[PDB]
C-alpha cells in the first residue's frame, strides 16, 4: 500500500522542476522492484514530458563537453526511466511512435573520455538494448532507418569493457533479424564496414580479453555466416585469432561460446 | 557526488551486465 503512495507521488513530482530531481533518483532505484512502472510513468501526465526535458537540457553541455558529475547523474536517472519503459510491452510501441531513441542519439555521437561521458553513453545504450532484448521487427525497422548500426561501431570499436559488450549486443539483436542480417548484407560496403571493427575487436580481445565481449562478437561472427554473400567474404577475412587456439583458455568455463565458434568454422568450410 | 557518480556507473554496469545475458 503506503510503497506505492510514495511511488506515484514521485512520478507526479516530476511534472515540477521543483521537484522533479529527487523524484528521479528515487524513482531510478525502486525501478527493478516495481514491475509495473512503465504504464505508470507512461500514462502520467506530462512524465514523458519531463523526462523529454531532461534529455534536451543536457544538450549544451554534450557539445561542448562540459558535463558535470551531478549533470550525468541526473540525466541518467531520467534515462534509466526511459529504459524501463523501452523494455514493457506496453509502452513498448508507444515509445518507438513518440520516436524517443532520436533524443539519445546525440549522447551516442559522443567522444569525451570523462565518467560523466562513459555514464551517459553506456545509459543512453541501454535503453537501445532495453529495446531490442524485445525482438521485434518494429524495433529493428526503426533502427535500420535510424542509422544506429554506425553509432554502435564507433563505440564498439572504441568505448568501455561493458559500452562495447552493449554496442555489439545492439548489432547482435538486429543481425538475430532477417531483415537485419539482410540490410548489412545488401552491400559490400555495409558488409565491409561491420566485418573491419569486428576483426579489429577480435584483435583487442587477444591482447586484454573479456569473455562476455567475446560472447557477443562470436554470435556476431556466426550470424553473418548464415548469409551466402557474408558467408563466402568471411572465407577470407575471418580472424586467424578465431580459427587458431588464442581463446582456448578463456573460453574453459564458456561451453556455449565455445559451441558458436564450433559451428561458425564448420559453416565456413562449405 | 563524483563518488556518487563512480557507485551509479557501477550499478548500470552491473545491471546492463545482466541484460545482454543470453
Amino acid at each position: 500500500m503506503l510503497e506505492r503512495e510514495k511511488i506515484y507521488q514521485w512520478i507526479n513530482e516530476l511534472s515540477s522542476p521543483e521537484t522533479r530531481e529527487n523524484a528521479l533518483l528515487e524513482l531510478s532505484k525502486k525501478r527493478e522492484s516495481v514491475p509495473d512502472l512503465a504504464p505508470m510513468l507512461w500514462h502520467s501526465f506530462g512524465t514523458i514530458a519531463a523526462l523529454l526535458q531532461e534529455i534536451v537540457n543536457i544538450y549544451p553541455s554534450i557539445n561542448p563537453p562540459t558535463l558535470t558529475a551531478h549533470q550525468s547523474n541526473r540525466v541518467c536517472n531520467a534515462l534509466a526511466l526511459l529504459q524501463c519503459v523501452a523494455s514493457h510491452p506496453e509502452t513498448r510501441s508507444a515509445f518507438l511512435a513518440a520516436h524517443i531513441p532520436l533524443f539519445l542519439y546525440p549522447f551516442l555521437h559522443t567522444v569525451s573520455k570523462t565518467r560523466p561521458f562513459e555514464y551517459l553513453r553506456l545509459t543512453s545504450l541501454g535503453v537501445i538494448g532495453a529495446l531490442v532484448k524485445t525482438d521485434e521487427q518494429e524495433v529493428i525497422n526503426f533502427l535500420l532507418t535510424t542509422e544506429i548500426i554506425p553509432l554502435c561501431l564507433r563505440i564498439m570499436e572504441s568505448g568501455s569493457e561493458l559500452s562495447k559488450t552493449v554496442a555489439t549486443f545492439i548489432l547482435q539483436k538486429i543481425l538475430l533479424d532477417d531483415t537485419g542480417l539482410a540490410y548489412i548484407c545488401q552491400t559490400y560496403e555495409r558488409f565491409s564496414h561491420v566485418a573491419m571493427i569486428l576483426g579489429k575487436m577480435v584483435l583487442q580481445l587477444s591482447k586484454e580479453p573479456s569473455a562476455r565481449l567475446l560472447k557477443h562478437v562470436v554470435r556476431c561472427y556466426l550470424r553473418l555466416s548464415d548469409n551466402p554473400r557474408a558467408r563466402e567474404a568471411l572465407r577470407q577475412c575471418l580472424p586467424d585469432q578465431l580459427k587458431d587456439t588464442t581463446f582456448a583458455q578463456v573460453l574453459k568455463d564458456d561451453t556455449t561460446t565455445k559451441r558458436w565458434l564450433a559451428q561458425l568454422v564448420k559453416n565456413l568450410q562449405e | 557526488d563524483d563518488q556518487q557518480l563512480d557507485h551509479n556507473f557501477k550499478q548500470m554496469e552491473e545491471h546492463l551486465a545482466l541484460m545482454v545475458e543470453g
